[PDB]
RNA sequence: UAGCUAGUAGGUGGGGUAACGGCUCACCUAGGCGACGAUCCCUAGCUGGUCUGAGAGGAUGACCAGCCACACUGGAACUGA
RNA sequence: CCCGCAGAAGAAGCACCGGCUAACUCCGUGCCAGCAGCCGCGGUAAUACGGAGGGUGCAAGCGUUAAUCGGAAUUACUGGGCGUAAAGCGCACGCAGGCGGUUUGUUAAGUCAGAUGUGAAAUCCCCGGGCUCAACCUGGGAACUGCAUCUGAUACUGGCAA
């Protein structure tokens, strides 16, 4: 089962997650497919804090794929308008 | 003005019957600082007169070197008696990146970067001879254009 | 040279062996330090060169120089041992650090002390 | 027993330019000619010309600009015991530029400055200082 | 890590005055400059070659007062930027920010000025920074703070001030203390005494 | 259009089989000159229609014994 | 360490495997590998990399990540994708 | 992280100082005690041993030992040598191997150019971004000198034919 999920990487108590789409059997930091993004939940108000290639998450979820409830969460952020 | 510049006292020996009678040797490179250079050996039986004899050797033996703004124009070689030294322009290379008797001379030439490296012997008389018969066989642009090509912008392109 | 010879068998890298081969990629090694003395050196030199023999705990027997002057080394003086040969005792490789199982330290020491194995004069 | 041809052409220039001749004189080939066309259009020898027809020969009259020659060094660099061949951005300059490589590509033998324009690279024949 | 000694003996040593001091008069002659640097002052050395690259190193790195793990940091970042090794060292030591606060007046010597920096009382465009090593960027504005404004030393050194020499590489108002670090001071604008490409000489050593 | 390589026979005598040698022109990693390796392949043929000596060129196929991956495709340069 | 190998090398046929195959069995052929180093012995997890060096190289494979192997020692199958 | 209180208050060592190698004098000891990475110091006026004062280096570290590379062009592809320093087989013949005069045609293997797939991520490098800066984290690019296929180039090398 492929799975969208986050790989958290980045110093201690600074995370950096990498939205990446790896299988579900393998290790957080491990093997993946492919990467389709980031999140950095520290960035805080400044200028970026996420960015998913939205497009290739698409094509994968079409070939069958679950994702992460936080993956589905910022599917959901990146709004209509924002 | 000229930049004299000792490099190397020795001492040398001569055993007679009595025992053995000293002299002093020594090493002096000259040089105005903008491709002018020459070294003179010298020896006398004290130090400050074997230096001071070395200086009037130096002054009547200098060569004329061709440098493009403080740098050589082309890597270049020098063999003299054991002694290959290799030299490099080093497009602001930013010091004389060179070993002892070999940087003392490219100093009072007036060239400021080169990667320099001395292979062989590093006996300091015949590294200055070396260095010396790499930098007079060094030729500008403008002598190779004279002889070949007959366009500097032709020559280098 | 002539490179085809160079193919058929190519250059052998020389290999350089060690000099304490008592203490394999070992900084220090332990032993028992059985027979404590002396010795002289090697012709232009002339002293009585405190050294000892001393058995580790790999199983080499290997003769070691006490630094510094005086020591406390009786027979069953579990020491540890570090290389540095001596270049006037033929045989010896290896010295004895001072201050860190069983040889204390020199008395009255007041410069390199941390060699030989001295503290602070403090009072 | 003459298994390189063109290393026995670059040694009569060498040769040549150190005993002072006037020419010199090697058997002449098809190679040979199209390096020393080369060697005349860059400015280092004058006037070559084949004299012959079955037993064809080549001259070359050397240059001397001061009482030194011109040619102040020559090497052999694709040896037949070893042959070197280079990329389009692996072209040597010999002399930081003021020297040439004659090189042969593709499309005909040429120099180091005119197969770097061209785009293309091949077997590096010798430098001539 | 910082030297807390006597900081005259320093610049005894390399004969040069290293302004490590005020200066409320001039040369103190209360030191016996180019004289002794130790016991045996009077007995000059020959002074080899690797010697004279020493005190060249030893002589800017007294100036700014850093020390040789952070001195050889500036010489690595100084290689690896493009451009001239031997000014991009001494475009990073005069970009520090202890080094900046003394050309705009605010302390009379480094380690005076380095005691404001460290003591949470200047800030760099309206952000309290903390360290003297932050390397300022051009037009940054550099301010003091409001409770170590006014402080009965700040200003006493800005009356000292328009001796030294008006760095203009940075333009400073002294009224309402700030200044602007308009862009990075060039070769031609350094003290013209340093030998820096001995410095760069003495690591390739 | 299928990948295949040329090679020599070297022994023929092994029923429905023979062995084919291919010479590669490799450079040597450190010291540049070109040396000829060889690449004695079992390759595999229906009825013994190879000699010894001869050029046959061959294509990767399924494996069909221990050491044998490779059958015939033609014969040019028939040995005689 | 100069020869090594009889299921060994190949064919045919039956059987097995999720699948090709001496994987296995019977019968025929007498081959197969080897001085481009087989065989035997010593050592060793491999790599992305790390360290060094101007580079070419040399040394190395701790951390992180990929693959492999192992799970008291030796052997075995069951269950199950 | 910010703010407030108090008080220079709680906070500097270690190696070295004969040449290499930056930094020297005095006293003790007298081939003794000892030092030493290599040269070597010590035989009564030791800048080399031990102590004192001074100085130099580095700094919350500093030295020593161990190991690797560098210096070492001292295994040399880059980049070495063989008359006498180490080094031409005693001298031939000859198989595999390596290399090969000259002209033309052909082939496109070597070679070269272009394209495509791949060469995981991190790391290294470049330009940026975020941590008071830095280490650290991170966006994008470069790089991953490769291999494979396809399409051309045909000078040189190789094959083939004369």
């Amino acid at each position: 089962m492929v799975t969208i999920r986050l790989a958290r990487h980045g110093a201690k108590k600074r995370p950096f997650y990498q939205v990446v789409v790896a299988d579900s059997r393998n290790a957080r930091n491990g093997r993946f497919i492919e990467r389709v993004g980031f999140f950095n939940p520290i960035a805080s108000e400044k200028e970026e804090g996420t960015r998913l290639d939205l497009d290739r998450i698409a094509h994968w979820v079409g070939q069958g794929a679950t994702i992460s409830d936080r993956v589905a969460a910022l599917i959901k952020e990146v709004n209509k308008a924002a | 003005e000229l930049q004299e510049k000792l490099i190397a006292v020795n001492r040398v020996s001569k055993t007679v019957k009595g025992g053995r009678i000293f002299s002093f040797t020594a090493l002096t490179v000259v040089g105005d600082g903008n491709g002018r250079v020459g070294f003179g050996y010298g020896k006398a039986r004290e130090v400050p007169a074997a230096i001071q004899k070395a200086m009037e050797k130096a002054r009547r033996n200098m060569i004329n070197v061709a440098l493009n703004n403080g740098t050589l124009q082309h890597p270049v070689k020098g063999v003299h008696t054991g002694s290959r030294v290799f030299m490099q322009p080093a497009s602001e290379g930013t010091g004389i990146i060179a070993g002892g008797a070999m940087r003392a001379v490219l100093e009072v030439a007036g060239v400021h970067n080169v990667l320099a490296k001395a292979y062989g012997s590093t006996n300091p008389i015949n590294v200055v001879r070396a260095t010396i018969d790499g930098l007079e066989n060094m030729n500008s642009p403008e002598m190779v254009a004279a002889k070949r090509g007959k366009s500097v912008e032709e020559i280098l392109g | 040279a002539t490179v085809n010879q160079l193919v058929r068998k190519p250059r052998a890298r020389k290999v350089a062996k060690s000099n304490v081969p008592a203490l394999e990629a070992c900084p220090q090694k332990r032993g028992v330090c059985t027979r404590v003395y002396t010795t002289t050196p090697k012709k232009p030199n002339s002293a009585l060169r405190k050294v000892c023999r001393v058995r580790l705990t790999n199983g080499f027997e290997v003769t070691s120089y006490i630094g510094g002057e005086g020591h406390n080394l009786q027979e069953h003086s579990v020491i540890l041992i570090r290389g540095g040969r001596v270049k006037d005792l033929p045989g010896v490789r290896y010295h004895t650090v001072r201050g860190a199982l069983d040889c204390s330290g020199v008395k009255d020491r007041k410069q390199a002390r941390s060699k030989y194995g001295v503290k602070r004069p403090k009072a | 027993s003459m298994q390189d041809p063109i290393a026995d052409m670059l040694t009569r220039i060498r040769n040549g330019q150190a005993a002072n001749k006037a020419a010199v004189t090697m058997p002449s080939s098809k190679l040979k000619v199209a390096i020393a066309n080369v060697l005349k259009e860059e400015g280092f020898i004058e006037d070559f010309k084949v004299e012959g027809d079955t037993k064809p020969e080549l001259e070359l009259t050397l240059k001397y600009f001061q009482g030194k020659a011109v040619v102040e060094s020559i090497q052999r660099v694709s040896r037949p015991g070893l042959r070197i061949y280079k990329r389009k951005d692996e072209l040597p300059k010999v002399m930081a530029g003021l020297g040439i490589a004659v090189v042969s590509t593709s499309k005909g033998v040429m120099t180091d400055r005119a197969a770097r324009q061209a785009g293309l690279g091949g077997e590096i024949i010798c430098y001539v200082a | 890590a910082r030297y807390l000694g006597p900081k005259l003996k320093l610049s005894r040593r390399e004969g040069t005055d290293l302004f490590l001091k005020s200066g409320v008069r001039a040369i103190d002659t209360k030191c016996k400059i180019e004289q002794a640097p130790g016991q045996h002052g009077a007995r000059k050395p020959r002074l080899s070659d690797y010697g004279v690259q020493l005190r060249e190193k030893q002589k800017v790195r007294r100036i700014y007062g850093v020390l040789e793990r952070q001195f050889r940091n500036y010489y690595k970042e100084a290689a690896r930027l493009k451009g001239n090794t031997g000014e991009n060292l001494l475009a990073l030591l005069e970009g520090r920010l202890d080094n900046v606060v003394y050309r705009m007046g605010f302390g009379a010597t480094r380690a005076e000025a380095r005691q404001l920096v460290s003591h949470k009382a200047i800030m760099v465009n309206g952000r309290v920074v903390n360290i003297a090593s932050y390397q300022v960027s051009p037009n940054d504005v550099v301010s003091i703070r409001e409770k170590a404004k006014k402080q009965s030393r700040v200003k006493a050194a800005l009356e000292l001030a328009e001796q030294r020499e008006k760095p203009t590489w940075l333009e400073v108002d002294a009224g309402k203390m700030e200044g602007t670090f308009k862009r990075k001071p060039e070769r031609s604008d350094l003290s013209a005494d340093i030998n820096e490409h001995l410095i760069v000489e003495l690591y390739s050593k | 259009k299928i990948r295949t390589l040329q090679g020599r026979v070297v022994s023929d005598k092994m029923e429905k089989s023979i062995v084919v040698a291919i010479e590669r022109f490799v450079k040597h990693p450190i010291y540049g000159k070109f040396i000829k390796r060889t690449t004695k392949l079992h390759v595999h043929d229906e009825n013994n229609e190879c000699g010894i000596g001869d050029v046959v060129e061959i294509r990767e196929c399924r494996p069909l014994s221990k050491t044998k991956s490779w059958t015939l495709v033609r014969v040019v340069e028939k040995a005689v």
